[PDB]
RNA sequence: ACCCACUCCCGACCCGGGGAGGUAGUGACGAAAAAUAACAAUACAGGACUCUUUCGAGGCCCUGUAAUUGGAAUGAGUCCACUUUAAAUCCUUUAACGAGGAUCCAUUGGAGGGCAAGUCUGGUGCCAGCAGCCGCGGUAAUUCCAGCUCCAAUAGCGUAUAUUAAAGUUGCUGCAGUUAAAAAGCUCGUAGUUGGAUCU
């Protein structure tokens, strides 16, 4: 007997066919376009979308005025609107099945800091975030997979203690300044 | 001016290299 | 049979050393190279000879 | 045809019970004779002592000599033949050595040219054959 | 190995005790996050894209041998201190030192088909060996042993074994029985299974 918790999950599922040529080209295109590290980072978002589509398909088989359909349908739709994947004027349970992986991949902090002009590429954004140069609402974040909530889009800035903001220069400029 | 997959397949469809000539001809076709 | 020819070709093969070469990228930069190689800048194969 | 009544559950269940025993996988798993005849006794690996070096001639159309070893199992005293996998890996084994032995890929069936051999060597004297073959470790002295 | 500081229990008990329990050690059982580089200027194999019919101009946008240049950024480490804690360790926070290219160097399996990726070059010659299956090897081996190159996942990847799916190959949903495996030689007959209209 211990005061410990053993609850955990796996966040991805592997594909059934390991060497499907059409799927290998489709997934590398996403990796290259959004600057991902490995195929496991595509199967994670794809798993999350697969679980969202499965809840919607189960709610869509209930009565249109089923009390559980109107409670957990509104919650799912509101959750999808909040992060910016679904539109404000499309809060219908049939528009969830029209969602794509690219919608979910566009809300990553890595994509957003690049699309806001902080970084010169999608690979510069990765290192900028991992090197503690970016903050969201006074909090320093160094997780590139941080999903940006809609009313956080305006509060992504350079960190207050970084050479790219008002901070001191890094070790290299300091060392070369004393070189002469 | 390289090798011809059509001729390769037609001449080696029943030999040891049949599985490879089929693959090359399919690559040329699609 | 006679257990006297074990290791024959492995011991017969001449020994050739590996050429030293520039190290390979790893992680997010290795998979960027493949994307650039296959999609943005491009009936044969990656290892086609002649 | 088959009975389709509402009070047929006993008939259906008893018929399925009886007819499952004609499935050879089911019978092999659930009868118990194939567990007593298994030298490993249900284990994936086992340790044993080398008695002799043997050479098994391959089945036609192949013509070669697969290099195996006769091994006596420590836990029950049974005797098996184990194939030494790679090129020249028989030169690493000596008589009276203790070896780790595993199945050979087909759940008690022979594999390939090698007739009547169900096992393969993994380790000799607590050193894996892969490390010896690739020159990572040497036999203890 | 350390402690009753937490959760609780016991006693005459606000005070004592507790290998219950807590904390560290070992720990690739298993699960989560996530480094191993980024940018600019050059000159091309160059590429598209605009104009010149054409030579060409390209400062508009792109990829790479770049053993070409260049400073900018950072941990991983070493290590004051605080913080943590019963006392510590770790994480978090912070001074100082800490990155150019054989390095602060990614691995495990493969390249005939199933199944993504070389009838490249050298050696062997039904031998050695590969090979889950089909098969390869008898002097020009797409398959062995190696070099180079290539591709799959990646801080992970092979192997053995039990098991689930695949298996509509145990079939209630949902299989078959003329010739591929298979209807009892035939009829009676109890239990079991099933049982025609018909009532506001
Ligand atoms: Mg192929």
């Amino acid at each position: 007997p211990v005061a410990r918790s053993w609850v955990c999950r796996k966040t991805y599922v592997t594909p059934r066919r390991p060497f499907e040529k059409s799927r290998l080209d489709q997934e590398l295109k996403l990796i290259g376009e959004y600057g991902l590290r490995n195929k496991r980072e595509v199967w994670r978002v794809k798993f999350t979308l697969a679980k969202i589509r499965k809840a919607a398909r189960e709610l869509l088989t209930l009565d249109e005025k089923d009390p559980r359909r109107l409670f957990e349908g509104n919650a799912l739709l509101r959750r999808l609107v909040r992060i910016g994947v679904l539109d404000e004027g499309k809060m219908k349970l049939d528009y969830i099945l029209g969602l794509k992986i690219e919608d979910f991949l566009e809300r990553r902090l890595q994509t957003q800091v690049f699309k806001l002009g902080l970084a010169k590429s999608i690979h510069h954004a990765r290192v900028l975030i991992r090197q503690r140069h970016i903050r969201v609402r006074k909090q320093v974040v160094n997780i590139p997979s941080f999903i940006v909530r809609l009313d956080s889009q305006k509060h992504i800035d350079f960190s207050l203690r970084s050479p790219y903001g008002g901070g001191r220069p890094g070790r290299v400029k300091r060392k070369n300044a004393k070189k002469g | 001016l390289g090798t011809d997959p059509y001729e390769d397949f037609q001449e080696n469809w029943n030999t040891k290299h049949s599985s490879g000539v089929t693959r090359e001809l399919m690559r040329e076709l699609n | 049979g006679s257990l006297a020819r074990a290791g024959k070709v492995r011991g017969q093969t001449p020994k050739v050393a590996k050429q030293e070469k520039k190290k390979k990228k790893t992680g997010r930069a290795k998979r960027r190279m493949q994307y650039n190689r296959r999609f943005v800048n491009v009936k044969k194969g990656p290892n086609a000879n002649s | 045809g088959k009975c389709r009544g509402l009070r047929t559950a006993r008939k259906l269940r008893s018929h399925r019970r009886d007819q499952k025993w004609h499935d050879k996988q089911y019978k092999k798993a659930h009868l118990g004779t194939a567990l007593k005849a298994n030298p490993f006794g249900g284990a994936s690996h086992a340790k044993g002592i080398v008695l002799e070096k043997v050479g098994v001639e391959a089945k036609q159309p192949n013509s070669a000599i697969r290099k195996c070893v006769r091994v006596q199992l420590i836990k029950n005293g049974k005797k098996i033949t184990a194939f030494v996998p790679n090129d020249g890996c028989l030169n690493f084994i000596e008589e009276n050595d203790e070896v780790l032995v595993a199945g050979f890929g087909r759940k008690g069936h022979a594999v390939g040219d090698i007739p009547g051999v169900r096992f393969k060597v993994v380790k000799v004297a607590n050193v894996s054959l892969l490390a010896l073959y690739k020159g990572k470790k040497e036999r203890p002295r």
